[PDB]
């Protein structure tokens, strides 16, 4: 999936 | 529970070497445990609780989406149970996480800082049972509500640049675009949060202004995907 | 234990979903589950097994060393118990892994390509208890006799240029160097290992080639930071 | 530290 923005860490 | 004979100070430090291990399941763990004490969280408490969680819930919710794609793709039982198995136990971090916001983090949350931090974590989490969901309704109205309500204190209370509303309406544009499927209602908050943030830059700091032009090109690299 | 009730088959691709969803416990649970069936494993299934542990005690052993290194910097106790904590969990899958070699993996492995490859983690996962050890000769001694039994095979079973035995004179070199404190024996190792490699190469298919001079360019990596 | 290159994954 495109995953979009959000808030802290992009732990996934 | 199992954290309750550790002095509150001990499990906030312990966290502390934890982020810094990348030990990401003891630093909620930790957290959890120092929540329970009951006494009220710091800012940099309150940090250290959702970057615990972030943290362990992205783990699990890249290994959903690795799993939902090869089920979708599929469409013998192991593809699904695994799916499941993994789906579970990202409902009892979600679930847990919620579980302390409710008792009782949100009820003793008075200031707009840590109110609209709680409301938004509440959305958050919330947000991440909606993409797992297939009672879907009822989810995704309580994701809106703790969104909406964090929404409207952090108008009221905060400046336009307040990293933590800067993130809040962030996180409540990707809930409007991919959750709510109103991607209309996402790109308005998207532009207006970010026009508003750039109308009362001038009134910052060297270091505010790097908190918030950081949250604000979040805003833009969505805007970007989104139009 | 836990996956008493999962057919092998099941646990084996469950295996293999958790590996793509980068879920290494569960990777190591499902194959631990699969060895206790007690049938030998396949080739891909060892690897599989081997794989799993690994990235489960590659997060302790970087854990490990992050706190470590915090804790000799600071020479209250939360660092040195944060520090146990994370050594006994390491202590504990290392101590599972040999478990499963010694009960009973090692004593069934009758082919070269299987009881190397069994002797060579069980020097590896002593190598790991070594690498926390402060006692500490018998486990480095532990770690020398199975890699050194796992050598002599390899020499007399299989060609220099086979990725099993390159890979476990890499490992045994590496213990040479930091853990038997024998650098010379490393370099006199590494260099003979990867010279023995080279003049057998010229009988490999295009396939073999790359699976040998990637482990040789290991070899070399570690000669360049040597001397 | 600064870790050698061994077998398989640099997990760590
Ligand atoms: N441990 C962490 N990752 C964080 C710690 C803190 C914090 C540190 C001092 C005072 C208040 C908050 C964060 C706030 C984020 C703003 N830049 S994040
Ligand atoms: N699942 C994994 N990561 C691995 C699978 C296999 C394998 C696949 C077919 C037959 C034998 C072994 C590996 C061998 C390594 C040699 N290149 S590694
Ligand atoms: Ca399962
Ligand atoms: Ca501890």
């Amino acid at each position: 999936k495109l995953m979009f923005k959000t808030e802290g860490p992009d732990s996934d | 529970g199992a954290m309750g004979s550790m002095e509150r100070a001990s499990l906030i430090q312990k966290a502390k070497l934890a982020e810094q291990a990348e030990r990401y399941e003891d630093m909620a763990a930790f957290m959890k445990g120092a929540v329970e004490k009951g006494e009220e969280l710091s800012c940099e408490e309150r940090n250290l609780l959702s970057v615990a969680y972030k943290n362990v819930v992205g783990g699990q919710r890249a290994a959903w989406r690795v799993l939902s794609s090869i089920e979708q793709k599929s469409n013998g039982p192991e593809v699904r149970e695994y799916r499941e198995k993994v789906e579970t136990e990202l409902q009892g971090v979600c679930d847990t996480v919620l579980g302390l916001l409710d008792s009782h983090l949100i009820k003793e949350a008075g200031d707009a800082e840590s109110r609209v931090f709680y409301l938004k974590m509440k959305g958050d989490y919330y947000r991440y049972l909606a993409e797992v969901a297939t009672d879907k309704k009822r989810i995704i109205d309580s994701a809106r509500s703790a969104y909406q309500e964090a929404m409207d204190i952090s108008k009221k209370e905060m400046p336009p640049t307040n990293p933590i509303r800067l993130g809040l309406a962030l996180n409540f544009s990707v809930f409007h675009y991919e959750i709510a499927n109103s991607p209309e209602e996402a790109i308005s908050l998207a532009k207006t949060t970010f026009d508003e943030a750039m109308a009362d830059l001038h009134t910052l700091s060297e270091d505010s202004y790097k908190d918030s032009t950081l949250i604000m090109q979040l805003l833009r690299d969505n805007l970007t995907l989104w139009t």
